[PDB]
């Protein structure tokens, strides 16, 4: 309800508490180069070389 | 893959426990297949009636 001589002033107030969730980190992982590809095989490790 | 390593903690792999024994386990069959009897037959077959 806009007017050029009218204003609205709040009388009361409410105190509200909100929640915000933010990821910070993820799991750390390691991979074995040889045991994933040529697991326990001298021939396959030689080929992978 | 370097002759010098810096300070820190490094993930190693394959701590070189290389096997040194080889074993074989086979069933108890001992008689030999009759390849000589199969190959020694007087007549084998016709190709259309193999
Ligand atoms: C704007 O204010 C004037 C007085 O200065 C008034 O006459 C006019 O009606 C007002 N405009 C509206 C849309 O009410
Ligand atoms: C503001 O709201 C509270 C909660 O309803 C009420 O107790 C209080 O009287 C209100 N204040 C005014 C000035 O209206
Ligand atoms: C076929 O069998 C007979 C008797 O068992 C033997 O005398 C002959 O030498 C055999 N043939 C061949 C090619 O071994």
């Amino acid at each position: 309800a806009y007017s050029n001589n009218s204003i609205a002033i709040p009388t009361n107030f409410t105190i509200s508490v909100t929640t915000e969730i933010l990821p910070v980190s993820m799991t750390k992982t390691s991979v074995d180069c040889t045991m994933y590809i040529c697991g326990d095989s001298t021939e396959c490790s030689n080929l992978l070389l | 893959k370097s002759f010098t390593v810096e300070k820190g903690i490094y993930q190693t792999s394959n701590f070189r426990v290389q096997p040194t024994d080889s074993i074989v386990r086979f069933p108890n069959i001992t008689n030999l297949c009759p390849f000589g009897e199969v190959f020694n037959a007087t007549t084998f077959a016709s190709v259309y009636a193999w």
